[PDB]
């Protein structure tokens, strides 16, 4: 019937960070939650995972919530909430750092955890159709265009390549290591 | 500015 | 199984409004459908309601549609058609009366009675659970996004502040009303 | 449950198309998929087809597979597969002559398709509510304004005028001939 | 020239 | 070394309008000085030339009066300020007669002047050399470019077509009957 | 809305 | 001829910190030039001026350097070197003040400096004609529109509306104290 | 006083191409006009060249044709006729054959031989004072703006990357081929 | 271009 | 994000 | 769909 706590603190979340974006300002925020920027924030851990919480238009919160809510409501639902937890947290550490290599700090939103999420419901319902996930047809396609609009920089926004590919690459590796029996 |  | 009568009538409105104005063009429509711009219209009594008929632009109408369809529906069915008819009606005059204070007759669209379906259906899901009616978790994220995205003006259109502000409050008074036992 | 077999191939066929237009550039495969453009191609008889399989940009392929995820699904699922195939291959081919007429050979896309559907769908369910199809009231209100919009010129692109009324009317005209008894 |  | 009367009055008056746009609003200043949208308004004289007067964006403004202080101030300066005033209510005049009638009152700029300037200064160089008034050659280049992209559309705004075929045909016109001897 |  | 020695510095090292901003990207520039942002950058000096040296977009880099071009050519020229200087510091730290005041440290551009400079030479201009400085009337129309558009928004970038009527202010005042005799 | 025979011919052609590309179509154009695409048309010579003509929007042709005009006239006064010849001819066959290396034949417009113009102009007053020519400080400063824009993608167009470099090096070469003694 |  |  |  409705999306399980994890799923929902994340939403709420990403808006709670929005809505103080628009208050403060873009940068503001990002001052506080992005990346480690400089060598004296290198200990400040929860920036290894928030820059996934920052969403800089309109149309970048609302997709990235919309894929996340379905998404990550199957991942909560069929595998647990922990599970979700954790392929979050691998997702926003990994995706960041390949992000931050490639193009330095200031990025931010939901889908290198959101890639993931693509590449582990869709890899998982295929190796392991016992686990009760799987991508439905219908939204492997869109989730296929989602990828290759990324890819070939298809948004209209300057796109966070490293997190992207990294974030994806997650989501296989994850659902790989969960199908073994 | 910012990747997104 | 489909949206009731009250719900697809002013669809069916707002579409033939909406290709009226793409035909004869939109001032000419504005003329006729406009809050009272001049004191020769003042008796002119649809003009205080029939500004939320007309829309702009395709993403204008898609998406205030879109938001009615779901919402107007659900109030239509668990409410009643009469219910839909009367949050209507005083979201529509209210909203008007404040847009026009604030800025002029100028605007158009079915947004302050969005706001108000917003403000209603959160509300009294969350005051009186026992009505049957309620906002899904889900909804209230992209309905809390969409409140934010027309206070800070996201959408890439001018937006009727006063409309937006005094649509969310009728919604929310309503629900206060209809949640007393 | 899902998507059946025409359905689903194609939407795997646009979205092959489509990468295969992002890698080798869009011209270079409109060389090999538009409506013949010179007296030398007039026996690759693909080509009087394929010019559906082309999408230009995110906005236009997304929203065609979705309208044809929706209503080819339903065909398919309601009639069968035999019967979406045919009108595939009528609106299609029909949709271009038209096009091609009006406008000369270099435009693609689903929506000759696409809109072909809404007047089936539609008619069809109006016409013959035995064969168990039908197009939902909210739905109409949706084909409606995507109607308009192509009409009118309200999508932000180039319009394919002649494929948009000859499929339209393709559609509708099967829908006839499939309801008489 | 409207607000929406 | 300067703008003579004429030019100047026109730039302020436009200047003056626009500004009376942004702090009023557009349609409110529309009410005022727009090509008679109601039998009522008739014999209100100056609506057929103040239609000329009113701009909807800052390129619209800013490129009108560029062409306007170039191709007016020249016109002032060698043929006088009594010229300029004549080939301004003509063209004015006349432009909005012809956009009415194909598309109703609903516009405004001073393009139909602009390109009646075009067509005169051009036209009156080559027929008339003379007088003293010619368009360089680059401008040709320029001018004609613009001319074009009014009549295909290419500006990204809505155009006033009837408007701008009439202004060159006046402008034409008129330096035909000057450029008689 | 209107022509320029 | 050519632009005097401070016209000219100005320039190049507008495009040495806009290459330095495509090459390092932006926030990494802001960190190093923007207004202090944290009490411990209070005493980095060159901060309270060289928010003026950083350009956003290529529109938003042509047409300060383009005014700045014209009207700092005009003063060097005229006024001499020193008086441009001074023009500047005063109109970059002032407008810089308060534009932070109003909407904090996150803004750039040669805005504050050239509509002191607009405010400066027509002001002088008309106050003191013997100065050999004046602002042309056609360009007097042109800096109106680009004074409306700044403060009514019609750019399509985020505006610093403080530092605008800051810099507007500063240069008025010095042309009237530059006017006594 | 005015553009000498080579600058006119050129924007000449270059409108000309711009009116038939909106008249028939911009691809029926670059099928004629576009370095040859198959090998069948290796041995149409003007292919080499004539895809410096085409131009696809208003903003494309107008800054193209305006630095050309600057820049080839003042090359055509100082230099001569032959010199413009010659420089145009190299740079749109080299900086040619580097785009389509690159990335295929579907490019066109004017800027390989514009880039070589900004080049050649600024290196031959450099090195060569004595030949009457140079790049003016302000225009120093909006080529070097041109040059960043075009090398970090700041016009909103997919660019012509190859041709732009190689272009740019053409008219280095050649400055400093002809400020040899 | 291309009409869609 | 910034203001210009 | 072209590079300018
Ligand atoms: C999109 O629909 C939503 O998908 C989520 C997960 O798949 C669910 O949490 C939710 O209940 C459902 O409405
Ligand atoms: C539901 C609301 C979600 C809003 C986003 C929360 C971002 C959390 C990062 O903030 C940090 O949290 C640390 C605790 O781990 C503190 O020690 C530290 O001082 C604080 O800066
Ligand atoms: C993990 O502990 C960290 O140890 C560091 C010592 O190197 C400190 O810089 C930092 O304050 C502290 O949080
Ligand atoms: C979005 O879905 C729609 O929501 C409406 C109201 O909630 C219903 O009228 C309709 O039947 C349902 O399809
Ligand atoms: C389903 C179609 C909906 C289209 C929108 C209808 C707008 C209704 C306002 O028009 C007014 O209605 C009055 C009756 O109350 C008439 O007295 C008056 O002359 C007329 O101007
Ligand atoms: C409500 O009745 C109104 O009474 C007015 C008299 O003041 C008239 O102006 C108007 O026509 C009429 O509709
Ligand atoms: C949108 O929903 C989808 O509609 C299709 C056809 O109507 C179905 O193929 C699919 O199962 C269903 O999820
Ligand atoms: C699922 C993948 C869909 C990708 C789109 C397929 C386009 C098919 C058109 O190609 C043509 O097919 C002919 C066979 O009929 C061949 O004879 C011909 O040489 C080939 O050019
Ligand atoms: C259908 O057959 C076609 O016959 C033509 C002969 O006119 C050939 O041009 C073509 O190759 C061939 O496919
Ligand atoms: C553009 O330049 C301007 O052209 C005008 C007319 O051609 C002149 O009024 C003015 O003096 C001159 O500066
Ligand atoms: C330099 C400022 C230019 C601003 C634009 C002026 C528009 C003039 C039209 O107004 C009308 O003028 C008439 C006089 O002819 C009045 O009788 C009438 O009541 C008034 O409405
Ligand atoms: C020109 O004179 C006009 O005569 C009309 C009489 O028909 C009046 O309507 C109008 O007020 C008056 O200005
Ligand atoms: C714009 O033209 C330029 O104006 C500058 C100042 O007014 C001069 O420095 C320069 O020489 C001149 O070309
Ligand atoms: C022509 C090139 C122009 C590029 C822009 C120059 C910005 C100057 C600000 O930098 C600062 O300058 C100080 C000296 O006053 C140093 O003490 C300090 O460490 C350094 O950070
Ligand atoms: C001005 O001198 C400043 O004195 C400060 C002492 O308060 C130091 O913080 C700073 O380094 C130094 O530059
Ligand atoms: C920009 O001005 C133009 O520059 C050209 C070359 O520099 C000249 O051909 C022309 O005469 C002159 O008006
Ligand atoms: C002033 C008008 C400029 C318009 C652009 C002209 C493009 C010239 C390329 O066309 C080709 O020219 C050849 C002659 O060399 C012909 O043999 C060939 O058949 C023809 O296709
Ligand atoms: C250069 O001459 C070319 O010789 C070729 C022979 O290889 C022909 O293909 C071509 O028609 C002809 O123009
Ligand atoms: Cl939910
Ligand atoms: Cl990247
Ligand atoms: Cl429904
Ligand atoms: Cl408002
Ligand atoms: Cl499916
Ligand atoms: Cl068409
Ligand atoms: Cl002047
Ligand atoms: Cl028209
Ligand atoms: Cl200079
Ligand atoms: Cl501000
Ligand atoms: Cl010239
Ligand atoms: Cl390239």
């Amino acid at each position: 019937e409705r999306a399980g706590p994890v799923t929902w603190v994340m939403m709420i979340a990403c808006v709670v960070v929005f809505i103080a974006m628009q208050i403060l300002g873009d940068q503001e925020v990002m001052l506080w939650l992005a990346w480690p920027f400089d060598p004296t924030l290198k200990f400040e851990f929860w920036r290894y995972f928030t820059h996934a919480l920052m969403h800089f238009s309109l149309m970048h919160i609302l997709f990235n919530l919309l894929w996340w809510w379905y998404l990550g409501g199957a991942v909560e639902k069929r595998l647990g909430s922990g599970k979700l937890i954790v392929i979050t947290l691998i997702s926003a550490l990994l995706s960041g750092y390949v992000q931050q290599k490639f193009s330095g700090p200031w990025f931010g939103g939901l889908s290198g955890v959101v890639y993931a999420l693509m590449g582990y419901v869709w890899l998982r319902g295929e190796r392991d159709p016992q686990s009760g996930i799987y991508l439905q047809r219908g939204l492997i396609i869109f989730a296929l265009i989602w990828i290759v609009a990324g890819w070939f920089d298809l948004f209209g926004m300057s796109m966070a390549n490293g997190a992207h590919i990294a974030g994806l690459a997650v989501g296989l590796a994850m659902a790989f290591v969960d199908s073994l029996n | 500015r910012v990747r997104h």
